[PDB]
């Protein structure tokens, strides 16, 4: 009777537990995803911002070089 | 200096495996009776 | 002329600020089994 | 009531090992990513450094023609 | 007997619980960390580049105008 | 004009580490 309520209250705790830990996780795989977003986003861009800095630098290099 | 070339980054896949898991971390979740 | 070429800057503060949030509050949820 | 009670262990282990497998295939796809992301980095870094290589090799190249002139 | 399997269960459930969750702040921490080295050496490549892009205008204004007025002197 | 590489191995290792001990906290009932 007395071990009946203790093993109750203990099972009480482990799921509130783990039902909040659940829902801190999920909340930082969100957060993990929009900052990869983002690193991909920046790192493309810069990216491109070097191909096309090559792109006119090639470009300079040739019409400088003729002349 | 056509030899010197930069890449790009994909990681949709990545993401769309994070969205997933956290979909079903919903599913896990405890109801007692 | 080589003035389109920009360049952009990252900021991920507020995302680590949530994921050290999210640590603090899986500390709160352990269990202390009472035996 | 042991009934009960051996239900809902079933129920929270069932649970806690499906969210465990979870975690770790989102683990998996988190080094993954991170792998990627320093692969691209570092590629990118090191097409800027060789780029700054043959900017003062072409640089110099011109600036001792334009000299000598 | 039964009293003492369901014991036993919780135990190690509470065991295990703890376990996972202190394996989960140490990644969380992890991933954190990779995600402020990975800000700095993007943001740093970042700052090379635009440095970059200031000295190639300023070198390209300075060489780009001598062709030039070698065009006028070389007509003189 | 300075850049710089990226080693997060390290961090990766520690990832791969983390998944390894979450399979020894699965519950045989």
């Amino acid at each position: 009777g007395v071990t009946q309520n203790v093993l109750y209250e203990n099972q009480k705790q482990i799921a509130n537990q783990f039902n909040k830990a659940i829902s801190q996780i999920q909340e930082s795989l969100t957060t993990t995803s929009t900052a990869l977003g983002k690193l991909q986003d920046v790192v493309n861009q810069n990216a491109q911002a070097l191909n096309t800095l090559v792109k006119q630098l090639s470009s300079n290099f040739g019409a400088i070089s003729s002349v | 200096l056509d030899q010197i070339n930069v890449t790009f980054l994909d990681l949709e896949y990545e993401m769309k495996k994070l969205e997933e898991a956290i979909k079903k971390l919903e599913e896990s979740y405890i109801d007692l009776k």
